[PDB]
């Protein structure tokens, strides 16, 4: 298939992997830090999603160095995914407008 | 760290009443509180998770409520097997912490002790020892006194007593009283007597046997 | 299928160390944490630490002096807690517990009773408690077993290999001269003894002994 | 400003016992508490940073615990050279503040 759609689907798959891996690693990094709340997996998965989408309610946040590094990877995976999809959409619309005008 | 306050430390109820255990967190922890039951010499058993969620295999008369800082474990109509210690535990922040526990105690009807006296075994006498064992079983309330007499003379040397905690089968108490002598001392007397004095009667309950 | 298997007892000399084990069965996930909880006799539950076997990382209660080191063998599904340089303040039951990464302890082991003492292990002597020839019975008869002179705690007393469960009292042990003594009591219908046998079974994990004593009527 | 309460002001222990100093913050400050030792006529010396983190050169019998508002400095088996004043200090909000100090006495 076309490259922009392959890249978008790839990025969605990788994003799902980053969300799951980041949830696991966030708990691993944050347990052992007194006061940390990112310490059970279901709510860590929720936190990783609202971090990837850049919503960040602030109901949960990492306090350790490694938990925050994981957060940064999650943010960047989410923003990159969303950028990839926007660009793929733009590419589709541009090509269909080229055809509709007769190139 | 989250401090969990369980107060009061002892709860006294009547059979079939509704009982409520309190657990208070030193700061707000949503619904991240879990409740465990621990019977005498048993390991803890999860009853309720996330403040109110049922566990399979746990009787439905257990429930929990609350959120924020104030949590309640409830038992609809308590029965003898609920006699136990009850602990809350939070999982909102690291580290996980426990409350200090509330003991459930049941106020049942008065019962006189069943008294049994046991001569030493012939096996034990072979090794040169002689223990006379007396059981005071299934009484209520827990206060009880036991006296030993040998040939009619009160004996206090060599008596070790032990009391059970409240019985999770019938809410009574029991006690053992063991008089240990050498074989030689045991053979120098004839009549051995255990005497139980309990609120249930003005007269002691008396059990004896003769070495002959 | 017991999900977490712990030895019943460890006797440790003061200053010495001991490695507690906790064999896990049932479902295992990468999100599992194994926890260790200390309970002094007559006291509450104290969290010691945790380990995630899928990764080997362990965290410890910061509020207490670190006596524990947690490891886990993924191939034998066993978690270990090494307690080192113990004193009598370390004498306690130590439980392991499995948390599926969602905050609560779904299942607990039976506990290992650790006694820190310089006294030597001693199996119990078990003696039958049968009524004297002049006692009279009603619809029930009370029998027992005297479990004398053992160290350390605990013993587990059963009747008829656990099949006889109703009507049983096992009294807390009393400690005298570095030896514990307790008795256990069983009440059965007086019509049914001695025609149906009554035997107590006394397990003393610290000496790996288990002995039977049949209760028969005296001469 | 963050008020740090150290109470009691004087702690009396026997040689070789475990001692615990309390420090309570007037509002929640995560783990941003640091502990200093000051001997007679000496300058303060950092013992523990961020509530529980070790400092190189400090004996291992010192440890710290807590988060939120309640902090504890602990000495495993106190000895004579631990006789000193002990201060906590927060760095969660400006300005940095100190607790009023606990004296260790043996
Ligand atoms: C002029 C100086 C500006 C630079 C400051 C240097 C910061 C040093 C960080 C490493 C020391 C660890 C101390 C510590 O405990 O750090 C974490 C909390 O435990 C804090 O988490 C953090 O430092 C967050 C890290 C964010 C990563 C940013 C990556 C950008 C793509
Ligand atoms: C950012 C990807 C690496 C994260 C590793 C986390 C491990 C935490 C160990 O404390």
């Amino acid at each position: 298939s076309a490259l922009h759609w392959r890249a978008a689907g790839a990025a969605t798959v990788l994003l799902v992997i980053v969300l799951l891996a980041g949830s696991y690693l966030a708990v691993l990094a944050e347990r052992g830090a007194p006061g940390a709340q990112l310490i059970t997996y279901p709510r860590a998965l929720w936190w990783s999603v609202e971090t990837a989408t850049t919503v960040g309610y602030g109901d949960l946040a990492p306090v350790t160095l490694w938990g925050r590094c994981v957060a940064v990877v999650v943010m960047v995976a989410g923003i990159t995914s969303a950028g990839l999809v926007t660009a793929a959409l733009a590419t589709w619309f541009v090509g269909r407008e080229q055809e509709r005008r007769g190139h | 760290d989250i401090l969990l306050t369980q107060s009061p430390a002892i709860l006294s109820v009547s059979p079939g009443e509704r009982v409520s255990f309190s657990c208070r967190a030193s700061q707000s922890i949503g619904t991240d509180i879990h409740w465990y039951q621990q019977r005498t010499n048993g390991s803890p058993r999860l009853l309720i998770k996330y403040a109110s969620e049922s566990i399979s295999g746990i009787p439905s008369r257990f429930s929990g409520s609350g959120s924020g800082t104030d949590f309640t474990l409830s038992i609809n109509s308590v029965e003898s097997e609920d006699i136990a210690n009850y602990y809350c535990q939070q999982s909102n922040r690291w580290p996980f912490t426990f409350g200090s526990g509330t003991k459930l105690e049941i106020k049942r009807a008065d019962a006189a002790p069943t008294v049994s006296i046991f001569p030493p075994s012939s096996e034990q006498l072979t090794s040169g020892g002689a223990s006379v064992v007396c059981f005071l079983n299934n009484f209520y309330p827990k206060d009880i006194n036991v006296k030993w007499k040998i040939d009619g003379s009160e004996r206090q040397n060599g008596v070790l007593n032990s009391w059970t905690d409240q019985d999770s089968k019938d809410s009574t108490y029991s006690m053992s009283s063991t008089l240990t002598l050498t074989k030689d001392e045991y053979e120098r007397h004839n009549s051995y007597t255990c005497e139980a004095t309990h609120k249930t009667s003005t007269s002691p309950i008396v059990k004896s046997f003769n070495r002959n | 299928q017991v999900q977490l298997q712990q030895p019943g007892a460890e006797l440790v000399k003061p200053g010495a160390s001991v490695k507690l084990s906790c064999k896990a069965s049932g479902y295992t996930f990468t999100s599992d944490w194994i926890h260790w909880v200390k309970q002094r006799p007559g006291h509450g539950l104290e969290w010691i630490g945790e380990i995630i076997p899928s990764y080997g990382r362990a965290n410890y209660n910061e509020k207490i002096q670190k006596k524990a080191t947690l490891t886990a063998d993924k191939s034998s599904s066993t978690a270990f807690m090494q307690l080192s340089s113990l004193t009598s303040e370390d004498s306690a039951v130590y439980y392991c517990a499995r948390e599926r990464g969602d905050g609560y302890f779904a299942v607990w082991g039976a506990g290992t009773t650790v006694t820190v003492s310089s006294a030597k292990t001693t199996p119990p002597s078990v003696y039958p408690l049968a009524p004297g020839s002049a006692a009279q019975t009603n619809s029930m008869v009370t029998l027992g077993c005297l479990v004398k002179g053992y160290f350390p705690e605990p013993v587990t007393v059963t009747w008829n290999s656990g099949s006889l469960s109703s009507g049983v009292h096992t009294f807390p042990a009393v400690l005298q001269s570095d030896l514990y003594t307790l008795s256990s009591s069983v009440t059965v219908p007086s019509s049914s003894w001695p025609s149906e046998t009554v035997t107590c079974n006394v397990a003393h994990p610290a000496s790996s002994t288990k002995v039977d004593k049949k209760i028969v009527p005296r001469d």
